[PDB]
């Protein structure tokens, strides 16, 4: 006879002792561990709700990985790559460059947790959480290497992260904050509750129905198959958190939510936003950007929060009005700087796309419109000069990502400037610099891309210049528009 | 300047070298992006605490090699390759598990095996937790995503045997309900002299922050010591006292465990490329050797009174 | 000599760098802004340009000066139409 | 100092034991527990994710009573009666007569699991059920008794239950069926994981979102407070089925978690379809009932499915074209008939709305817009006589709610009828009928309202003789049109 | 020929009754919908599975009665002022843990009674789990919503009794970890003669099906019995042994005991309106007072 | 010789109760019928209205009586052009 696992489980975790060689600061230091001065007794009460056991994860991931790799090799043949629509080859690419390697960090996040959370619990549900992200690595190395030999542009899944370009930055400079560059519980409040539990479950979810959509039923196959590991590891931040609360700490909590939440939004707009808005084809469209945040981010954020007992962040209003603007610019901006990305954007906005946009945020037309019918009228021309860029764009000295507003007949753009230790930063949200003034240490010293270009660190200082540094090493690396501006011939 | 390139079969870093490498190589080759910048780490000021904590205790360690990112693991393991692996071995331990107690196996063991058991067995499972912490260290500061791989999975063996040790420490307490198994274990890992070298030799290694220092000190000198001091000696205590399951059970375990040391000889080659690394790993070894040693004795001590 | 600013063009939809020179007017540096933005995202208008500091109710005097102003390298300004 | 949960947690459902001095049977008997044979030692495993004890639960329920009796005393003078849309009063009206008294009969439901699922986790948390459906009877019998005063159709918050009323019939026959008839595990597939999970939950979420748009935050707080609670007994047909899975019972699992999604969607189709699309004001609106039940309802059913190695149910194309059809249908049947409703139902065809309504209905004028057409027509001319019935509607045998299809140029119109022990039911769709013939013993001799009508129990056999057999005790007790026709103005 | 009506100032079944409704009226009164039609308890096939229970184990109960409905907790309570009277009872309880842990309580009680404990106070929590059972039991087949509002509070009390138990079998473990606490009393409910009477007993009682055996044999036999035999008695020997918390512990329980005695009194009142319900229940009481007595003296031949 | 059908008549939305006579003819039928339909949520038509077995493609004749035609009480009928 076998004895079911509840019998047993508590002895897996209780792994926590009185240190006597050594203090327990100097085996948990607070800037690994991030206990906050709480006593290791008290952290004992950490309680990871969704149990399992080494021998279960063994045979249940083995299963996964067998249908994974069965149906990428069944479907070989299927001519994926020559017969999607070009918006669906740009979301894989954008996908697979700005998560990869981020995936495989997120190894290290967990790992952190692993080695230096004083909640036994964390610690063993940090191990499947470093085996769940190796995974996630691995597979999205493997799955997109077979189209290297069809697409340069597919070489970003792995080169992305080793790169100055400047949407890889703004990943890095995100996922170094709240996976690889902070304390254990800071990792498990700012990755695991807030981004996964908050952000990717979702995402994903989304994801690989727009895959099947797609036709793109390996893709399909493999995000479905990876969100299915999310919650194993995902829910660590719960616990945690109600910990912090129980023992004093529901400020210090806060403001960790806050701020990782923030931070994830700017980079979820960037990158995600102009994808369903604009990359996805009209007839494929069952929701707007907005529409998804309101509907699966914020009200579960909202629930999540108040059923710990925290409160929504401070700056709630501000994300509210941001889901009505944000992504519109940013689209804007990786589309007209677009030989800066290593995919390639769709404009998305022949009259009928422009009509349904106008629908989902009424005024579009008469804000981003005004700008868009520039662009039109220079591509009717072939003024390919005039929308190719010429300078740098100005870039938040938290996000990464350029400084945007609201154009046309509505023209509000607020960059928020700080004067900090003799040197001026600009950000693009009144959050963004508030998040910089919560850790000033972790950010004081940064320098974005035009701070480098600036202080010399990029020549030549012309677009050659900054594609080099960025990484490129082809002009078919560049970015470019998706359709070759076949969208003009429909204006 | 830019000019036209034909597509790539493999990754830009592998391309020039391959045409179609490895799944190994495809999948865990180059990953650590941040060992490119010296100065920054991690995409952060330049002296946030940890791009502190990695400049000195992963970039500075005196281990010296310009190439740590050639290192191979020698079983070239990944994830998926892992799984199917530790699956049959799970198989095999689990199929063991359920015979044995359909025999009442545990009843059979020789008179006062039971308090040997609650003594020198059941609070391995701090021994083991804290290989388990120890390993998902290197693993976070090693300077190659294949060196790190081979952690990531030492970790997962790791917690392998905790769990092992946990579920025996519970069946047993069925048929020995008066030994204190699943009760004393943290008390005797404090308090019992025989425990008392384990558990100071790892509080200190735990404390060894250098990837380097941290890596000789768990896999070429505390890992071995365990195999040839505890897991050894406990197999064959356990045949001395007609505990068939516990020697079969450590089998198991010591294939991990030489899997271990297998990927660490390879390591250790590697590094030993640059001949100046012979006396920091040799410098090492001696150094946290006399703390193994006093470990393994107290223990052995511990096992074989009475 | 080479004077970097964050300029917002009225109308446009971002902040761009712009490098202009210590001896250019304000209509000068108005011009030098207005070439990335005008025809490429922003419809060509007539009107005067004046610059100001970024959300400022104040104007800088259209012969002025980048080195006459005040302004420091990559502060923030703003071009937009008279009044 | 004390203790926390996880270290003592495992001893509050250490309570199964090997019965001696009655057998196992005896102790659960299928017929109340729906163990289907498997063994007691195999429930041990059932594990509850949202864990919670006692004092947790008295203390976190005590301030949220608080809460939500402060509220209503602090806006007692907020006029809401006199103030809001009279779309908005019928929906408070249909909303409290359907759910107030079926919470209470949820009781029964969890009462059920908590003396005779073989799983202690299911037990202790059933415990915990019986106590929310008790707070959420009593909350929602308090709150509406505030308007007894102001409208006798309030009184239906308390007697819809207590009445053969067509809609209180539909609602019975549906929660005597998944909640108070069955034994503790179908209780815990059909009701907790089928119904609440997979409807309610969002349904009040929406609900609470509806309630502060119409300026009426008594009814949202008090909806919110009551959603807050869902997931403590809810959560309990989850682990139900992963156990019934594991242990070679997967088709068994299927067929409930197939008939409770499905007679649920009927009836949530007539109460709540026709609230979506057709009494909340224009301007109001956010998304359509078919975009609620294909994104919030049909996608979280399909994905919390997969999650459990289930499958989607056999109807499923069947139900993705009833969610575009269905309620428009049951809207239409509920407005004409609206005398025999305890509300009073908004007819929502302004041309404003009509234009709404095409919108996210292609073809929706040409089906249904047909019927409306004549009606409204007749409303202009005051013949009034032609917008009341003078008859009754043919009825499902299985879901108590009227046989329907798609009206106008695009007429299809499906009875599925069955022969059985030699009398003839008729039901409003194939999955319907397959209903019926999954467990014949709960439904063969029951008798729908027009088969009462037909054996002679109601008397006369007319309208009025109808009413009166339904409940109804004064002649503003009938439902009447909420904006008594002045929609009409607007079509000219 | 339907009249014009006014509004009513509170529910139609309630408006008659001269008296203004309480609270606990609105909320309670009348609510089972399931005795309205005799031969079709649920809106289902009148002889569908769960029908034919209800007409056999509830309608057609030899305890009878021509209004149930207008049975009347004499403490009125509903889930608020319930949830607001046990919250503070709570808050006792968790102040009496809290601190009397801090003074290390339980390591000054006398020797050996750690073992005591292990065998007769632990293994409660199956006792306090089959009463909880039990009171589900009345709840769901009672046939007036009053009555069985009585009995939800009851199961959650029942809980609430069970939730202490194994806390303190936990804690007490922390301070003498071999004396099987929290390990052996499902072996001991199962197999150790002074439990056997009293799991003879419940198992027996759980199969009691008809609503009014349910009640008269949980309420007027059982749960007297436990005060009388086991709560008392163990607050007799902690006492002796230096135990000061488990009297005040079982203090609070008793006050939730005596509470469900109450009601129960009220409800043989409300039944002996009809005389033949003396001999009926006075019947149940004789017929299942032997197996309590039983019980109660194995019970005590153990803890003596 | 009260004989109740169910009868769904072509564009309406649902199918309805409707008690006709042993002895009326199919045109009977389809008149008293059309009383709870016509004008009040269908367009008044010209043209012959025609009863069957609900979904059948065999027309009753207009002359044949419920009584000769084999249907049976509560049985579903349409009634088309
Ligand atoms: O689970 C995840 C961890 C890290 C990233 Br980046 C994406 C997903
Ligand atoms: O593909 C993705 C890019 C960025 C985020 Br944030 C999430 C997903
Ligand atoms: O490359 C760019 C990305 C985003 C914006 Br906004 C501007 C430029
Ligand atoms: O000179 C430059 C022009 C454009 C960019 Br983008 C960067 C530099
Ligand atoms: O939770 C609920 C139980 C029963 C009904 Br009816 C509604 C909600
Ligand atoms: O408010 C509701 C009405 C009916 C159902 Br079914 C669910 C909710
Ligand atoms: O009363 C009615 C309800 C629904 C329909 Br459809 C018809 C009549
Ligand atoms: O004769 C009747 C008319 C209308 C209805 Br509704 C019921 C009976
Ligand atoms: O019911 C309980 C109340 C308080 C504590 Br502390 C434990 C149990
Ligand atoms: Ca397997
Ligand atoms: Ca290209
Ligand atoms: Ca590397
Ligand atoms: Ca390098
Ligand atoms: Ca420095
Ligand atoms: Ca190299
Ligand atoms: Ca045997
Ligand atoms: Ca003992
Ligand atoms: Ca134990
Ligand atoms: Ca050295
Ligand atoms: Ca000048
Ligand atoms: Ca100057
Ligand atoms: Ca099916
Ligand atoms: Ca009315
Ligand atoms: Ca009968
Ligand atoms: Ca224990
Ligand atoms: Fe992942
Ligand atoms: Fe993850
Ligand atoms: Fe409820
Ligand atoms: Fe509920």
């Amino acid at each position: 006879a076998m004895h079911p696992r509840k019998d047993w489980y508590e002895l897996t975790r209780a792994t926590n002792w009185t240190p006597s060689y050594v203090t327990e600061e100097q085996l948990f230091p607070e800037r690994m561990s991030g206990h906050m001065g709480i006593p290791l007794e008290k952290w004992e009460s950490y309680d990871e709700p969704y149990k399992t056991s080494y021998p279960e994860y063994v045979s249940i991931q083995r299963e996964k990985d067998a249908g994974a790799y069965s149906v990428k090799a069944a479907l070989e043949r299927a001519k994926i790559y020559e017969n999607s629509d070009p918006g669906w080859i740009s979301t894989l690419k954008s996908h697979y460059g700005a998560i990869a390697v981020g995936e495989y960090a997120a190894v290290t996040g967990e790992g952190r947790m692993a080695r230096f959370s004083k909640a036994p619990g964390n610690r063993n549900m940090a191990t499947f959480g470093m085996m769940d992200e190796l995974r996630h690595g691995q597979l999205q190395l493997f799955f997109p290497h077979e189209y290297c030999k069809k697409d340069r542009q597919f070489d970003w899944a792995w080169r992305a992260y080793h790169s100055n370009e400047w949407a890889a930055i703004a990943a890095k400079h995100f996922f170094d904050d709240i996976i690889t560059g902070r304390d254990a519980i800071s990792v498990a409040i700012m990755l695991t509750f807030s981004f996964e539990t908050g952000f990717t479950n979702m995402q994903f979810l989304g994801l690989a129905a727009d895959a099947a959509e797609a036709g793109d039923y390996t893709f399909a196959n493999l995000i479905s198959s990876i969100q299915t590991d999310e919650s194993r590891h995902a829910q660590q931040g719960g616990p945690a958190l109600q910990l912090l609360i129980e023992n004093g700490k529901r400020e210090e909590a806060q403001k960790k939510v806050d701020m990782a939440i923030w931070r994830a939004w700017r980079l979820f707009a960037v990158l995600t936003g102009p994808v369903m808005d604009y990359y996805t084809p009209l007839e494929d469209r069952s929701q707007s950007f907005k529409e998804f945040m309101y509907e699966w981010i914020i009200g579960q954020f909202e629930r999540s929060l108040i059923d710990l007992g925290l409160d929504k962040p401070w700056y709630w209003d501000l994300f509210l009005k941001d889901i009505d603007e944000l992504h519109h610019s940013y689209h804007m901006g990786v589309w007209y700087w677009r030989t800066t990305a290593w995919w390639n954007p769709a404009a998305g906005v022949t009259p009928e796309e422009r009509d349904w946009l106008e629908e989902k945020y009424p005024g579009w037309n008469k804000r981003w419109g005004r700008c868009w019918d520039v662009i039109t009228e220079n591509v009717l021309n072939d003024r390919m000069d005039l929308v190719s860029p010429e300078t740098l764009p100005s870039v938040c000295n938290m996000s990464q990502i350029p400084l945007v507003g609201v154009p046309g007949d509505d023209w509000n753009i607020e960059v928020f400037s700080l004067e900090h230790n003799g040197r001026l930063y600009h950000f693009g949200s009144e959050v963004d610099r508030w998040v910089f003034q919560q850790d000033p240490v972790q950010y004081q010293n940064h320098m974005n891309i035009v701070d480098r270009f600036l202080a010399g660190q990029i020549q030549p200082m012309t677009l050659e210049g900054a594609l080099k540094y960025m990484g490129f090493q082809s002009i078919e690396e560049m970015g470019k528009d998706a359709h070759d501006f076949a969208w003009a011939d429909k204006c | 300047s830019f000019e036209s390139k034909k597509p790539m079969r493999t990754w830009s870093h592998l391309a020039e070298m391959r045409k179609k490498p490895s799944e190994y190589d495809i999948v865990s080759r180059k990953l650590h992006y941040s060992t490119n910048n010296p100065d920054s780490p991690w995409e952060l000021s330049p002296d946030s605490p940890m791009n502190l904590w990695y400049k000195q205790y992963r970039n500075a360690s005196p281990l010296k090699h310009d190439n740590w990112d050639a290192f191979t693991d020698p079983d070239q393991l990944v994830y998926r390759t892992y799984n199917l692996m530790q699956d049959g071995q799970e198989s095999y331990v689990q199929s063991l598990f359920d015979q044995f107690n359909e025999r009442e196996h545990d009843q059979m063991v020789r008179e006062g095996w039971e308090h040997t058991m609650a003594r020198c067995y059941s609070p391995l499972r701090y021994l083991f937790h804290c290989l388990q912490m120890s390993s998902a260290y290197v693993q976070q500061m090693a300077p190659a995503s294949t060196i790190s791989n081979c952690c990531i999975l030492q970790t997962a063996d790791s917690l392998r045997w905790l769990t092992h040790t946990a579920y025996r420490t519970h069946e047993l307490s069925l048929t020995y309900p008066d030994a204190g198994l699943g009760e004393h274990e943290r008390e005797l890992w404090e308090k019992e002299p025989g425990w008392q070298g384990l558990r100071e030799l790892m509080e200190k290694q735990l404390t060894a922050f250098d990837w380097g220092e941290a890596f000789v000190s768990l896999n070429l000198v505390v890992k071995p010591m365990i195999v040839e001091s505890i897991f050894k000696p406990l197999q064959q205590q356990a045949w001395e006292n007609n505990d068939t399951l516990l020697p079969l059970l450590i089998d198991s375990q010591l294939k991990d465990a030489e899997r271990h040391s297998r990927w660490s000889k390879a390591l250790v080659k590697h590094a030993l490329e640059n001949p100046d690394n012979h006396a920091v790993i040799e410098g090492w070894i001696e150094k946290w050797r006399p703390l193994a040693d006093r470990a393994a004795e107290a223990y052995l001590s511990m096992l074989s009174s009475d | 000599s080479a004077f970097p600013v964050h300029a917002a063009f009225e109308k446009d939809f971002l902040v761009q760098l712009v490098v202009v020179d210590l001896n250019d007017s304000m209509d000068q540096v108005a011009e030098k802004v207005a070439y990335h933005c005008v025809n490429r995202r922003v419809a060509p208008r007539e009107g005067v340009m004046r610059v100001r500091k970024h959300r400022s109710t104040e104007l800088f005097p259209r012969d002025m000066t980048i080195a006459e102003s005040g302004l420091n390298p990559t502060e923030v300004i703003d071009v937009v139409f008279e009044e």
